[PDB]
RNA sequence: CUUGAGUCUCGUAGAGGGGGGUAGAAUUCCAGGUGUAGCGGUGAAAUGCGUAGAGAUCUGGAGGAAUACCGGUGGCGAAGGCGGCCCCCUGGACGAAGACUGACGCUCAGGUGCGAAAGCGUGGGGAGCAAACAGGAUUAGAUACCCUGGUAGUCCACGCCGUAAACGAUGUCGACUUGGAGGUUGUGCCCUUGAGGCGUGGCUUCCGGAGCUAACGCGUUAAGUCGACCGCCUGGGGAGUAC
């Protein structure tokens, strides 16, 4: 995606943070 | 301590292909893991160390 | 005058003319105020994997105190010749004493 | 850049004694020393602009301690813009 | 013919297709079978149950050879990479070594923007 | 005058820049060998590629583009942005003690300079990818989604453009104001025995009463309590449009 990992990486560290 | 020819004390933080084992499964204070990387990543370099198992 | 502790590499079979590299690279390197302070060659060795022929190669260290401007012309020896495979210039890393 | 003895003889001759590194000619010719001398880089690369912002930063504060020796005491002013031919 | 009785099988295990070529350590491929292409066709009718079929004809298309003990590495993934591997272990050869060494890059290229549905 | 601001001694970290090389995987192409009738493609399909030797396999060779793993709620940068490795030049930042100037400061209309991606100009390059354009399905129709090709562009140097949901939708600077748990990087003392314990810095993510908010929420990195400057707002459309 050149810009979606980036923000997966650093949105399902709300899925998978607890 | 560490250096990029200490070649015995390194198959420890690789695996089997040569990719690098990420701090999270072994918990080394994410500074010695950047130096363990620049070690690992110019050894394979060197060819001390392989790139990838088919490499 | 900062300290490169450098890494070659020559074809294995030829092993004869390393002494020709020793008396032509460190004789060059001296003549700057050079020295080779802690030098050791491990010889014949066997590399990870393949480098354009042949699995095995022939690792030799220099490790100099140099000045900056001679060893980038000793690379440039280096980048024509066909003797050697790699080199691996570094920096200081903060001088340290004999590794291996 | 510039190196530790390329310093020293900065404060030796235009601090008021050895160790005078604060008054604000030398720092206005310890500026002015490396502005000299990266001209010659920036005259190399033109593509680097994270370094223009550095140089301009201290060409910046050059004339910001000029000023300032403009008003305190105009006679070390205008002894030393000829002793390093500044303020063009 | 040879009867080199040992060989590398490849399980080129694409999706649409997974052709398995049979062949030993010189890189000759003598035989292959493909599992699209086994009468089948289509897409999930190409599926591994395809790749059984291919496996037992290579097996029939290569039995006179003699091949025994078999080493094995396949390409890509896909459902077309497991069933296989129990068909031609049973189809009268024996293993030597299973794997999918299926070429993940260093970050070399693009491959495309495909669908988006 | 020394507390504001700045210089020096000294180290610490870093995808901070710019210029050079350099490695290997991966797509593609080309040459070779083996031998073979399908390959690909999707929700089924043809266009396509192929009986010549394609796909598959290993052997090499050319080229271009990006750097798997580490990698992270990580790090750096004024922002845009910056991930292989090594060197050359360089820019900041932070911390330990010191020394030195003596208010040298903050903000800044105009002004100057940097400004993702597209796009343009002149010359190269061009592996993939691919607006446009072709051909095949879909559909009621399809100029779209979908497939097969595919040019500009994407890459490089020089020049221009100046925009973005350029976003923390939070201007910069300073002072004050309960706590907890992490992270990253210095450092002081302690049997560092050590991992650290006791402290101290910086940057940093997440909870949370005071307090603030319409509210969500912010909450020592404030959207709290104040100060100095600057920019902007004044119902929706018309309109970020005409001139």
């Amino acid at each position: 995606f050149y810009e979606k990992p980036t923000t997966e990486r650093k949105r399902a560290k709300a899925s998978a943070v607890k | 301590e560490i250096d990029y020819k200490d070649i015995a004390t390194l198959k420890n933080y690789i695996t089997e292909s040569g990719k690098i084992v990420p701090s999270r499964i072994t918990g080394t204070r994410a500074k010695y893991q950047r130096q363990l990387a620049r070690a690992i990543k110019r050894a394979r370099y060197l060819s001390l160390l392989p790139y990838t198992d088919r490499h | 005058m900062r300290h490169y502790e450098i890494v070659f590499m020559v074809h294995p079979d030829q092993s004869e003319q390393v002494p020709g590299m020793i008396e032509r690279y460190t004789a060059a390197i001296t003549g700057a105020e050079g020295k080779i302070h802690r030098l050791e060659d491990w010889g014949r060795r066997q590399l990870a994997y393949p480098i354009n022929k042949l699995h095995k190669a022939h690792y030799v260290l220099m490790n100099v105190e140099a000045p900056q401007e001679v060893i980038d012309e000793l690379e440039t020896t280096f980048r024509f010749n066909d003797a050697v495979i790699r080199s691996m210039v570094m920096r200081t890393k903060h001088a340290v004493t004999e590794a291996s | 850049s510039l190196s530790t003895e390329a310093t020293a003889k900065i404060v030796s001759e235009f601090g008021r004694d050895a160790n005078d590194t604060g008054s604000t000619e030398v720092q206005v010719a310890l500026l002015t020393a490396q502005i000299n001398h990266l001209q010659g880089h920036f005259a190399e690369h033109k593509k680097d602009h994270h370094s223009r912002r550095g140089l301009l930063r201290m060409v910046s504060q050059r004339r910001k301690l000029l000023d300032y020796l403009k008003r305190k005491d105009v006679a070390r002013y205008t002894r030393l813009i000829e002793r390093l031919g500044l303020r063009r | 013919r040879k009867q080199v009785s040992d060989g590398v099988a490849h399980i080129h295990a694409s999706f649409n297709n997974t052709i398995v070529t049979i062949t030993d350590r010189q890189g000759n491929a003598l035989g292959w079978a493909t599992a699209g292409g086994s009468g089948f066709r289509g897409s999930r009718k190409s599926t591994p149950f395809a790749a059984q079929v291919a496996a037992e004809r290579c097996a029939d298309a290569v039995k006179e050879y003699g091949i025994k003990n078999l080493e094995v590495m396949v390409k890509g993934p896909g459902p077309g990479r497991e069933s296989t591997i129990r068909a031609l272990n049973a189809a009268g050869f024996r293993i030597t070594n299973i794997t999918d060494v299926t070429p993940i890059p260093h970050n070399g290229c693009r491959p495309p923007k495909k669908r988006r549905v």
